[PDB]
């Protein structure tokens, strides 16, 4: 994979030119927030069995027609399979949230999954949904505005890291859509 | 033939010659392969697809009777 | 490539689990010397166009022989092809001096180099003349600081333990 | 004309696709991976001890009329079982192709070569399940325990597989018999320096590929390399 | 198009044999209970209307979760073409009954009906009981057994072309699936 | 185990290669976080006997229905049985302060947990009443230092998310 | 396997008592000279290339009887595979001088090399040799006490990682000679 | 196509909530900033033709190879078509811009873009720069440091569009990748 470090590497390795002092800039800004960046990854990682009990089961009571006889989500092996790729679409967007880059995203999730979700009659309309629950909970845990849990910070700001899991949660969205 | 003229001179022509509007879209669909007859569906869900609609484009080739008409020969 | 985060995200994802602990722990030493190897960064970015003239004669200080006809060295344009290949290899390090790995040495400057070499009769065994000359070519508070010298050294020699 | 759902009289779109194309140059790396894998086996310019095919005129052939029929069963899978072999062979090449993202990138673009890498990357370095006799009883129930949660797959719900069948027409698992009793005394009746290559290997694959950071699977894996060799991907029905 | 008619007669022409009396026993006997079989197709398409608005209003009232957002026949769109193709299949069954044949079926509406579902995420378990329950409103037509509207009929057993029709409903079921 | 220091040399391992700087620059991170992470390690370890007392009962005070014969807190040295058990995981998230990574709590309290509770009609969910007691009424400046509460109670989420 | 700090977790678990104030008084100085054995692996894996050449050709010159016909270095295959395996066990010493304990030894290295070592032909004599030899080539790198190469760092007393790779090398000298 | 606006009232319709207080400022800042969106468009759109020339003139000066005979920029019937999808892109990169989504530029250019540049020989490597360079230029000219040409402007702060501009190139850089 690449990160956000290696990201302007091959930028510049495409005009094969040196990392000079002026576009490392936006790199020195990035390891002065190196703690944010795990202080706001660590909200996700310690909720992270507990986020997609409430998206899957927010997906069902929004959309009853998956646990209708024949659905996708009837069988109770489809059932334990829906929350399978739950904690590993979860594991691969705080993948891409740690290394600060969504790299490891479109080569070893998304790639395929699209068509995979297609040839096996996964409806897609509300695997959306079931992402973009997922969206609202990763953005309510960095910024501590979770209305059941709140934790121990520093005071500050991190909705530039909040628009950052934001983005990759539609980066999942849009891919699979 | 109003909607792909570019300027107003042409879609001033393609209004008071009516035959000459037809055989405009007979000449963008020849520029450009957009034809039934050059279209290749590169799989069997599109190629589907493209029957949904022949079966509209033959609705019209009969009558609202049920007759076949002199169009479709 | 293998860089401080891109190892633990691929050793995490071997068992299928998630960042651990221990993995933002990782993380956390990709900070503070972080900032050691950047300023070797630009440092080496204001000043690479004086190193390979330092560097490119010193291939052919203890190896004059290049230049003979019969080699692969003996024309003008092949000094100044060995002048560009230097140049590569020293814009592969400072690629490392920003990822704290050695991700674009170790499929961009070793891998193949092992093949072409032999197959293109370029003495590896002299070529690490060059870049071994630059290690000990280093004047640690002169140079840049103290501790951007213990690491820029240690990425030069693994590229001398790397072809050899 | 219009399609062929309505008032045509023949089939239509004989043309190479994408897809076809896509199925082309994945086939084309099948026969370049494998041709690179069998180069570690034929590396001087004889054949190996273990590529043979059989001892009886009628067996030789029936190995691939076997294979031939095996490579079917593949093709004829399940859509939820092709989509399992699809991620799962992805999933086990990174583990194969470690230190590189170029090799890393390959795979993730084409299907059939992560089939054809983590099955010949599995006999390059002998970690097979055939490749390997066991010194002891020791060892050989602690190999007869694994394989047999391996096979546990072969029947999922208490009903078979395809994939675990080895018979294919009348008369034909008796050649299945008797081509692995001869390679099983054939990786038994192997060199010296061989076998030894196969056991640290095969102890490096099963902590890399299954362990994942465990003491207790390293340390029976270190214990009993047969073990480790039988230890395979679960996307093998087998 | 191949019919009842035609269907034997390239089962001869496979063989190039001249059809005999002992091939027209089959066809004699379709020929003799052709009045039924035309009183059997009428009393689908004098009903044709509803039957489609009893089958898909019959799949919304079983999973309601179909007119729910995320559902496939959510929108007023979506449910104009799931009742456009409601009309469809029962278009082509009374096809296939006329002719005695279900090779105006597999062809015409049904050659490549599978892989148009699944690249469109149209949902397979919820079409089988679009047409399961006009496959049970076909019996009770051709049987005269309908307990909301009975239609005059001449006496006499009917049996068959109710079995004639269920196994056209369930090849429309097992190639969609 | 898997901690810091055992991560990156299987991935040495994996690739066949020396420990270079980006596995170097790992251990770097349990020279600052250690002093944290070890901070919150005597405190569990001086208070052992306190924090499972008045945690054991908070499993009995949201299930009291286990005192009814037939399930698990039916008698006292099954209560004396239970105590224990909660009072090995806190020795486990002691034992994984001070090794830096989750390893002795995987390779000792969940491996295997998911198939001796079902079977011997032990509610997980009763376990992890006793668990999540001890997060949210740990206080921060009080109980330990700031960062120890969140080194802490992320090991202690971590089991929670282990047993659900 | 084990390392340093999962030594005193399983002394600890050997009678199951916590990990307090008497242990760790080894492993809170153990963070204080983390920059000294940081600094100790950086010096070894900066010369691997020639301390395996400085092993195995100090080898040949008190023993030849390898390149004489019928010994282990006759063969170009069989004096790659020396120099392969001379620097494996280098590699799996600096693993143990970065884990604080052999204990990746005694199973990647240690066992299984004697019963190895007997079906090959191998000459036990020079195992002894070969080891001991890069024993003083490898604290000569940690003490910085090597006669033709030096290098620059941080100055204070090293002689305790001299000790410990020192503790490491007779281990695995011992049982396969 | 959807647009900025639309493009939350999709995210509203799957949850099939009223568009309330709490979404709409998302919306009611994107009017009063997108005043200086209209100043960001026109400074694009003005220098249209200009950009794509300076794109493949800095592609060949940096990859010679394209103009070697038989390369994939060599005759004058290809050169024509480089400086065509020059500005196919750089067409529906200032529609994205325009309407504030990305959604008109991947499904009108971007879906079947990759496989096609496969399909006719198109090196993707050096595509990719020619696009980073209509990138560079981009941000140039809406934050308005251009270096040879400087365009009116009121004062103020444009960061905020000159890295959505930048969030779409890339997207083309992610599609042909
Ligand atoms: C049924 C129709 C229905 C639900 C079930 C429920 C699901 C739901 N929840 C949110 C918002 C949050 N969900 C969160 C998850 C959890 N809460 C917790 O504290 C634990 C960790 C976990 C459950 C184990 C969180 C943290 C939030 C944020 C608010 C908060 O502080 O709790 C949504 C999103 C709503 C939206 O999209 O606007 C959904 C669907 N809600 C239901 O309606
Ligand atoms: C799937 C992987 C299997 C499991 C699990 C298993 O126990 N056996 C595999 C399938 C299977 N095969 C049979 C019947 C036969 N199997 C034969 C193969 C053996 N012969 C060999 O040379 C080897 C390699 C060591 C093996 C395993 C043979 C021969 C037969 C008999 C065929 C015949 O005589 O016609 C069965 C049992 C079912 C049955 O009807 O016997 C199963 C489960
Ligand atoms: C936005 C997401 C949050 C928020 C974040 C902040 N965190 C800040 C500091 C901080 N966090 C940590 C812990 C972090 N470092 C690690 O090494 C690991 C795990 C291994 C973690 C989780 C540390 C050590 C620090 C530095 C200060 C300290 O010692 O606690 C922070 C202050 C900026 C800074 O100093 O870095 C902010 C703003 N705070 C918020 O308000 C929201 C909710
Ligand atoms: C759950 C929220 C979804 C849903 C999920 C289902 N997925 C099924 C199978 C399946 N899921 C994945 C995703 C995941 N596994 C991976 O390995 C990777 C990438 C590395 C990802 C993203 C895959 C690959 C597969 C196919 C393999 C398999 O079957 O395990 C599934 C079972 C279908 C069936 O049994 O026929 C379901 C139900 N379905 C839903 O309704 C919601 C939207
Ligand atoms: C309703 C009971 C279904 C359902 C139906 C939908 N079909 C949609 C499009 C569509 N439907 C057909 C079926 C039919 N029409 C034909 O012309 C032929 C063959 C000649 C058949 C069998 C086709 C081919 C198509 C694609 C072409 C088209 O647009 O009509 C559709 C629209 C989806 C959308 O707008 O995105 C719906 C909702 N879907 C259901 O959920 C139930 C099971
Ligand atoms: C004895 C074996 C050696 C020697 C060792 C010492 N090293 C000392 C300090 C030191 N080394 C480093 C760099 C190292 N730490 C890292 O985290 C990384 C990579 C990520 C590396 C390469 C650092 C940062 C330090 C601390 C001082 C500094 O900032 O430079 C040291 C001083 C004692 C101590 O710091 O505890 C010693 C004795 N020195 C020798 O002379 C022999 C050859
Ligand atoms: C220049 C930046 C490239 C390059 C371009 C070439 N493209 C060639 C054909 C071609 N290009 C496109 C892309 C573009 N045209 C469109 O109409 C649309 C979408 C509306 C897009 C994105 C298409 C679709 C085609 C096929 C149509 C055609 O025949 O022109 C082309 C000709 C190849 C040839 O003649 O052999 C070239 C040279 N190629 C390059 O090397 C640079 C990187
Ligand atoms: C069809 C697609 C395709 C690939 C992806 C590669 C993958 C690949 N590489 C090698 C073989 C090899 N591969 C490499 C490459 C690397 N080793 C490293 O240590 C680096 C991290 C990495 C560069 C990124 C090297 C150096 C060899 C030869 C020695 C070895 O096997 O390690 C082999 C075995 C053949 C052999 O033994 O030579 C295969 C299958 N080859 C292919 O045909
Ligand atoms: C890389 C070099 C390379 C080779 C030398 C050949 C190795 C090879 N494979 C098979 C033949 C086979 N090889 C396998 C593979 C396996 N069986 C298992 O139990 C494991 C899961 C897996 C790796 C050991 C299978 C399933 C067959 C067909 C059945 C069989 O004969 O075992 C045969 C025919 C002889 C026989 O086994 O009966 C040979 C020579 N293929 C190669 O790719
Ligand atoms: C939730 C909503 C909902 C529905 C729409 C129906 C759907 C429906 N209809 C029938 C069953 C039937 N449906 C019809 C169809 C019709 N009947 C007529 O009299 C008309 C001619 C035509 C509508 C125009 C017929 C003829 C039968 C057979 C029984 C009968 O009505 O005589 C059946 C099977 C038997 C049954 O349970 O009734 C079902 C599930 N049921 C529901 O629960
Ligand atoms: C003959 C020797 C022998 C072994 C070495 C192991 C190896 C092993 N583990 C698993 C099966 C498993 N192995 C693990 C791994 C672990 N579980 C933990 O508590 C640790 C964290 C980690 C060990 C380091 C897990 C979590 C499963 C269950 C899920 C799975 O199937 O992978 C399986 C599949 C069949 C089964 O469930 O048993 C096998 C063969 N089992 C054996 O029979
Ligand atoms: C290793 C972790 C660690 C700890 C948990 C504490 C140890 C500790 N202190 C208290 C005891 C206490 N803890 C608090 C603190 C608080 N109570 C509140 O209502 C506030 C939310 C919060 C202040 C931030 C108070 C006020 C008491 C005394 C009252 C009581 O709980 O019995 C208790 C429970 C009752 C007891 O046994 O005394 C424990 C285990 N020290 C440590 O080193
Ligand atoms: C028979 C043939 C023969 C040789 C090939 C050399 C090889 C050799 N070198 C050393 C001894 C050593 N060898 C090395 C290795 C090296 N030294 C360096 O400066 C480089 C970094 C590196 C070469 C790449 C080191 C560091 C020592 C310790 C002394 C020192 O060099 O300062 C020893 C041990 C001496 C002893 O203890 O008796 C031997 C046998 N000597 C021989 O007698
Ligand atoms: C070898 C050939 C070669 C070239 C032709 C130039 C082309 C060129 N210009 C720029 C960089 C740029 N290029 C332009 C483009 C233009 N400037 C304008 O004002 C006009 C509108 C338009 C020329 C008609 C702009 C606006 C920038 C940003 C900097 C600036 O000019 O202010 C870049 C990207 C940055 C870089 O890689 O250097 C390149 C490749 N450079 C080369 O290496």
């Amino acid at each position: 994979m690449l990160d956000a470090f290696s990201r302007v590497v091959v930028n510049s390795d495409a005009k094969a030119a040196y990392v000079g002092g002026s576009d490392l800039q936006a790199l020195k800004s990035f390891i002065a927030d190196g703690n944010k960046r795990l202080d706001a990854v660590n909200s996700i990682v310690s909720n992270a069995s507990c986020m997609v009990s409430d998206a899957v089961s927010g997906m069902i009571c929004e959309n009853p027609g998956l646990i209708s006889p024949g659905g996708n989500c009837y069988t109770n092996r489809r059932m334990a399979a829906c929350l399978r790729d739950g904690e590993i679409i979860l594991r691969y967007v705080s993948y891409a949230l740690l290394a600060g880059d969504a790299s490891v995203l479109e080569d070893r999730c998304l790639n395929g999954l699209k068509e995979t979700y297609i040839a096996l009659g996964v409806p897609t309309n509300s695997s959306i949904r079931a992402v973009s629950i997922m969206k609202a909970q990763a953005v309510a845990f960095i910024t501590n505005t979770a209305t059941e849990r709140k934790m121990s910070f520093a005071a500050g700001d991190c909705t530039s890291l909040a628009s950052e899991v934001a983005s990759y949660f539609d980066r999942v969205g849009a891919a699979i859509s | 033939a109003l909607i792909l003229a570019q300027n107003d001179h042409q879609e001033k022509q393609y209004i008071k010659y009516p035959k000459l509007a037809a055989a405009a879209l007979m000449a963008s669909t020849e520029v450009t392969r957009a034809c039934q007859r050059y279209a290749v569906p590169e799989s069997i869900e599109e190629e589907f697809l493209a029957a949904s609609v022949d079966k509209v484009n033959k609705m019209r080739g009969t009558t609202a009777s049920g007759v076949y008409k002199s169009s479709c020969v | 490539m293998k860089s401080v985060i891109t190892t633990v995200v691929s050793a995490a994802d071997a068992a299928g689990r998630f960042p651990s602990n221990s993995d933002l722990e990782s993380i956390q030493g990709n900070i503070q010397r972080s900032a050691a190897r950047l300023e070797a960064a630009e440092k080496l970015a204001g000043n690479h166009e004086a190193v390979v003239k330092e560097a490119g004669d010193a291939c052919f200080a203890k190896y004059a022989y290049l230049k003979n006809p019969g080699e692969a060295g003996e024309n003008q344009e092949k000094i100044n092809k060995c002048y560009r290949d230097v140049d590569h290899y020293m814009r592969l390090v400072n690629y490392c001096l920003v990822v704290g790995g050695t991700g674009p040495l170790d499929e961009w400057g070793i891998a193949g180099a092992r093949e072409v070499y032999r197959t293109l009769n370029l003495p590896t065994s002299a070529y690490v003349a060059s870049i071994a000359y630059t290690r000990d070519r280093l004047c640690v508070p002169r140079d840049m600081s103290a501790q951007a010298g213990v690491e820029f050294s240690a990425y030069l020699d693994y590229l001398i333990n790397a072809l050899s | 004309q219009t399609g062929l759902v309505n008032s045509k009289f023949s089939a239509r779109m004989a043309k190479k696709t994408a897809k076809q194309t896509k199925n082309k140059v994945d086939e084309y790396m099948a026969r370049s991976v494998q041709r690179q894998y069998k180069q570690a086996a034929v590396a001087t310019g004889v054949y190996g001890t273990q590529c043979t095919e059989g001892t009886v005129k009628g067996a030789a052939e029936a190995s691939r009329s076997a294979a031939l029929s095996r490579q079917f069963r593949i093709k004829q899978r399940s859509a939820f079982s092709k989509a399992h072999d699809l991620f799962e062979f992805r999933k086990h090449a990174i583990i194969a192709a470690a230190g590189c993202s170029y090799e890393e990138k390959m795979v993730t673009r084409f299907p059939k070569l992560a089939a054809a890498m983590v099955l010949g990357q599995t006999e390059m370095m002998r970690t097979c399940s055939r490749y390997v006799v066991p010194e002891s009883v020791e060892e050989e129930y602690m190999a007869a325990s694994v394989d047999k949660q391996m096979k546990r797959r072969g029947a999922p719900g208490g009903v078979y597989s395809l994939s675990c069948a080895e018979g294919v027409a009348k008369g034909q698992a008796e050649i299945a018999r008797v081509s692995a009793l001869g390679a099983a005394y054939r990786a038994a009746s192997k060199s010296a320096s061989a076998v030894t290559a196969e056991r640290y290997n095969s102890m490096a694959y099963g902590r890399v590929h299954f362990a994942h950071g465990c003491s207790y699977e390293e340390q029976q894996f270190n214990k009993y390399p047969a073990a480790a060799a039988a230890m395979r991907s679960d996307s093998y029905g087998y």
